[PDB]
């Protein structure tokens, strides 16, 4: 019908009209690397990690952002895409802070993992780093924000998912903070669920710290009874 | 270098909700005729300009001003607390009478804006970034600010004075605290971008309104 | 004619309010602005 | 660099070293170490239970 | 002769902004007398494909810094109606230090400002034009505003503008302290009450742009020199300059010059030509010069070899590696400790970037606290290609071009002075052991 014909890696994929580079990839099995990127909120575009090169073209592109065109040629492991993820890793572990023994997030962290698969294994960086004050939200999530990298997913998910508007950045530069700008609680219905959709230790589970590693842990798949919805 | 100014409010006796504030009936006119500038579903576009109201009547703006304005815009407290953060002509503490901001950017500090700071700090008294005890004047380092062919300039309470050499300073905040208004602009018998002598450019009379008109028009 | 004086002196003689009572002047002399539909993005 | 009978080790402020990581519990290669971790009353990350087999442990 | 190929030297006849110095009246009495608001009516009922002709065989290029042809970008705007209304927007936010011509076009000459709104939102079929002047430019504004009301009062716009049955708006918004707003789509953002941080492209600002609807951000020389080349003629224009760098430019030379000052000038004139004959020469003669920066902060600097020949266009510039961005001239002698002037350079980019991306929000910090450390000589040799590399990984991964225009003038440090980098380290580490 109007589905349209691109390439990831040479492999053509028929795609709809509006499809980013990210879904076209994901559609041949293919998951690009992702910190701002999420299939339930807006598109952002800030964190730089899902940037990818299109053949014949001098620029790379942000995949998550930007839709496909009729013809395009993915380049998904090509030495461009692999610089530009090796230099966002970079730029963002340049000032986080060394918290992994003491951050409930190790062993299940995207950050962790994305520098293991697509980052480098050392260090260049010989400067001090930026520590931020903590926010007080409530007895639900546990905030320490010098582990933050300013993705914005727990801003957009307030704003979008949840209704509440008490989210958003203070300063600009390397001095941005996410926060409430005021004490005050950030109390809702669906509010631990920005745990979840925090990539990083930034955001956390009050009642589970410290207590359990993910590689421990057990799962078992089942079905909630305090309401009924299921 | 460091910015020195938390983005983090804390509520202090003269900074909470409860402290007083509310635009007066001519500012309310001004706020109206300000909305009335932009379509009618997008009534936020007006959140930076009104903000910039309230400091105008107040001097800064506590955080009451900051909620007033969210209340009146029917805009979330959040985004208003999130503009006022952002731009740095807000001012979210008290700051002096005068504000005298100094530009020290790279073509300013070509022409010794050093001296133009330190002349201003010895004949204050005070650091950068500090307010005199009589609070007339507060002293701050600024990015540039346009006027790069006039340098080393000044900009005080919206004013531009250019061409300034210490005594030039020396005079202007002279006659700021015995309560005169100075002359803004240059300080050396220049008063515009105009080359400082001979006038090398557009001397010959301008011409009038059909001067060079095509044909068929 | 002559090139000798400067004919900026008129902003000399502004004050604080100068710019927003201009934009209130100006109030009267604009066209109907279009509308989206809504009150706001949120309603 | 010998190899003996296991300790857990303070600051010099008398503080323990442990943080319970559990990083010596997943490396260990008999299953020797058994953690558990709670905050501590003072906000810390501290070990509330730190067991070592030495029956099971290959030193 | 045709195709000229000495440029440098134009009459005032041909000049465009002959108000600059503010000798003569701004108000529109001055204005018309100089010609402004002439025959606009029958430029108006022309139609928009007419202007957009014209500006099209004009040659002209954006005058903002980026040098995209006016026509074409102009002329994106030319689709049917989809119920959406369309805008003109034009930059005045004026944040390149070094720059300041649009500050004195919009003093001096506000009509020809305005008019040119009128002339572009007919060409686009805009339907209001707004105005985004830097919020340090108070009084500016204010002469810009009493401008509007006397266009306003002498039907030169609004209902009917002049007698071509056009309706047309023209609005003054203010910033508040942002350089990072004079970014077009930072710009359309800070128009609406948010944050001054770009969005991505695309989509591009004539398909979504201020409020959700078709807009054009333009810069206001653009906008200002597009009304005298509708009533000129756009070979008028393009007689001036090289091939695709036609037309006259708006120069400032600050720094080390014994006259910095603001000209008009034919566009591919030498550098030196223009230093030596505007700018009263070099301070302390042609060979104390050390380097020039053509084009802004965000342009890299060149040394004195290079200037001895260069043009001042788009294309010479580029092949010079340098770029000619806002043709903001900086002039640095051989007195001047160049590093301290990158750092600082680099310490306004620090304090410029708006932080919604992770290159520019970390790296352009990670640089300034480099070049702090190269300022004094802490550092080693072998950093000095870390820190490029560094900047090759801001340049081109980064949403809006700020990130570019803080990574090219450490690459213009690096690739023109990387001996005196080199030497002051040699001379640290021998003073402290
Ligand atoms: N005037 C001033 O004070 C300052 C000027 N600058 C200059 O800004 C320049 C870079 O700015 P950018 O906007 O990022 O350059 P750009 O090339 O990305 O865009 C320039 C204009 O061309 C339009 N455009 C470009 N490609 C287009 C396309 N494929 N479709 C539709 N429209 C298109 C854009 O809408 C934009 O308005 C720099 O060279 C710098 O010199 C930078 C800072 C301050
Ligand atoms: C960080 C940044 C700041 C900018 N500031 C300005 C500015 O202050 N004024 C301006 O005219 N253009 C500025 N620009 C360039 C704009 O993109 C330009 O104005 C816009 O593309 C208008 O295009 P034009 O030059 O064809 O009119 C800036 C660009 C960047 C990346
Ligand atoms: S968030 Fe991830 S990378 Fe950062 S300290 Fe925690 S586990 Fe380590
Ligand atoms: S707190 Fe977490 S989700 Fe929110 S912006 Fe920071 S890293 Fe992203
Ligand atoms: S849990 Fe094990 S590895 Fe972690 S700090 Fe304690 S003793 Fe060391
Ligand atoms: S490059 Fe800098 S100014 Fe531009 S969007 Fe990214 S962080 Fe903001
Ligand atoms: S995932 Fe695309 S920029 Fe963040
Ligand atoms: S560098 Fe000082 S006004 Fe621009
Ligand atoms: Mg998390």
């Amino acid at each position: 019908s109007n589905l349209i014909e691109v390439f990831v890696d040479g492999q053509s994929v028929m795609v709809e009209p509006g499809t980013t580079v990210l879904q076209a990839c994901e559609k041949v099995g293919m998951q690009i690397p992702r910190f701002c990127y999420h299939e339930r909120l807006s598109v952002a575009g800030n964190c730089r990690m899902c940037l990818v090169e299109i053949e014949k073209a001098p620029k790379v592109v942000a995949a998550c952002a930007m839709p496909v065109m009729k013809g395009w040629n993915i380049l998904t492991n090509s030495e461009k895409s692999k610089k530009a993820r090796e230099g966002v890793m970079e730029f963002l572990l340049a000032n986080h802070p060394l918290d992994c023994p003491i951050c409930d997030q190790g062993g299940e962290c995207d950050l962790q993992d994305q520098s293991m698969m697509f980052g480098s294994d050392r260090s260049r960086f010989l400067e001090g780093k930026r520590a931020v004050e903590d926010k007080n939200i409530g007895p639900l999530v546990k905030t320490i924000m010098t582990r933050c990298i300013q993705c914005t997913r727990c801003i957009r998910f307030a704003s979008e998912i949840a209704g509440v508007d008490d989210l958003g950045t203070t300063g600009r530069g390397n001095d941005m903070q996410v926060g409430t700008y005021i004490e005050k609680m950030f109390m809702s219905e669906l509010s631990g669920n920005i745990i979840d959709i925090c990539p990083v230790g930034a955001l956390t589970s009050k009642p589970y710290a410290f207590t359990a590693r993910p590689w421990e842990t057990r799962k078992t798949e089942s079905i909630d009874v305090m309401d009924a919805v299921g | 270098g460091a910015g020195g100014a938390l983005f983090v409010h804390r509520d202090t006796p003269e900074n909470n909700p409860d402290t007083p504030f509310d635009f007066t009936p001519e500012n309310y006119k001004r706020i109206e005729a300000i909305v009335k500038n932009y379509p009618e579903g997008h009534k936020a576009a007006a959140v930076l300009p009104v903000l910039d109201l309230a400091q105008r009547q107040n001097g800064w703006l506590p955080i009451s001003a900051m909620n007033k304005v969210a209340e009146i815009l029917q805009v979330p407290p959040m985004r208003v607390y999130e503009v006022a953060t952002f731009y740095t002509m807000y001012n979210r503490k008290p700051v002096g009478k005068y504000h005298i901001q100094v530009c020290t950017t790279t073509p300013c500090m070509l022409r010794n804006s050093d001296s133009i700071l330190e002349a201003i700090q010895k004949k204050l008294g005070i650091k950068v970034g500090e307010t005199t005890p009589d609070k007339l004047f507060t002293l701050i380092e600024v990015e540039c600010l346009g006027a790069c062919v006039n340098a080393p300039m000044v900009q005080i309470n919206d004013n531009y004075y250019e061409d300034l050499t210490p005594k030039d300073i020396e005079e202007i905040i002279d006659e700021l605290k015995a309560g005169k208004i100075p002359k803004p602009g240059p300080r050396s018998g220049r008063f515009s971008c105009e080359p400082a002598g001979g006038l090398t450019s557009l001397t010959e009379p301008p011409k009038g309104p059909g001067f060079g008109v095509q044909a068929g028009l | 004619f002559d090139n000798s004086t400067y004919r900026n002196l008129q902003h000399h003689e502004y004050s604080t309010y100068t710019f927003l009572d201009l934009n209130v002047e100006l109030s009267k002399f604009r066209m109907p602005q279009p509308s989206s539909g809504r009150q706001s993005p949120r309603h | 660099r010998f190899r003996g009978e296991h300790a857990l080790r303070r600051y010099p402020s008398g503080e323990e070293r442990c943080i319970a990581c559990k990083l010596c519990e997943a490396v260990c290669p008999a299953q020797a170490i058994t953690i558990e971790a709670e905050p501590r009353a003072d906000g810390s990350r501290r070990t509330t239970r730190y067991d070592i087999d030495m029956t099971k442990c290959i030193y | 002769a045709p195709k000229k190929t000495s440029f440098g030297s134009l009459k005032d006849e041909d000049r465009i902004f002959t108000n600059l110095y503010g000798r003569h009246d701004w108000r529109l009495k001055g204005a018309q007398s100089r010609g402004d608001w002439y025959k606009t009516k029958e430029i108006l009922l022309k139609g928009p494909d007419w202007i957009l002709g014209e500006v099209k065989t004009s040659g002209l290029r954006g005058r903002g810094g980026a040098g995209f042809p006016t026509g074409l970008k102009w002329s994106f705007m030319n689709k049917p109606s989809d119920g959406r209304p369309k805008y003109l927007v034009v930059n005045a936010d004026e944040g390149e230090p070094g720059t300041c011509k649009d500050r004195e076009i919009i003093r001096h000459d506000p009509h020809k400002l305005v008019e040119g709104c009128l002339v572009g939102g007919r060409a686009m079929g805009a339907r209001a034009a707004y105005i985004y002047i830097r919020g340090e430019f108070y009084n500016e504004a204010s002469n810009l505003q009493v401008a509007i009301r006397e266009a306003y009062e002498a039907g030169l716009i609004g209902k009917n503008a002049c007698g071509s049955g056009y309706d047309f708006d023209v609005f003054v918004v203010r910033g508040a302290g942002a350089y990072i707003c004079g970014e077009e789509t930072a710009l359309i953002e800070s128009i609406e009450g948010k944050q001054g941080k770009p969005r991505l492209k695309p989509p591009f600002p004539a398909d979504v742009g201020v409020f959700g609807c078709p807009t054009t951000v333009a810069n206001v020389e653009t906008v200002a020199v597009s009304p005298t080349i509708c009533r000129r003629g756009g070979a008028w224009f393009a007689s001036f300059g090289r091939e695709r760098n036609s037309g006259t430019k708006l120069f400032n030379i600050s720094g080390h010059v014994n006259h910095p000052c603001t000209v008009e000038e034919e566009m591919s004139v030498p550098l030196k030509e223009l230093i030596e004959k505007h700018a009263g020469g070099v301070i302390g003669g042609w060979d104390n010069l050390l380097a020039v920066i053509p084009g802004g902060s965000s342009t890299p600097l060149i040394p004195k070899s290079v200037c001895e020949t260069v043009l001042m266009d788009f294309d010479a510039l580029v092949q010079a590696q340098t770029g000619l961005g806002t043709a903001a001239v900086i002039v640095m002698d051989r007195s001047t400790d160049i590093v301290k002037a990158i750092a600082r350079l680099i310490e306004f980019y620090k304090h410029e970037s708006c932080g919604q991306c992770t290159p520019c929000r970390e790296g352009v910090d990670w640089m300034n606290k480099v070049m702090a450390r190269f300022v004094k000589g802490d550092a080693r040799p072998a950093e000095i290609d870390s820190l490029w590399e560094i900047s090759k990984q801001i340049e081109g991964h980064t949403i809006c071009a700020l990130g570019d225009g803080a990574a090219w003038p450490v690459q213009g440090l690096i690739r023109h002075f990387r001996p005196e980098l080199e030497e002051r380290m040699q001379q640290f580490a021998l003073q402290h052991q």
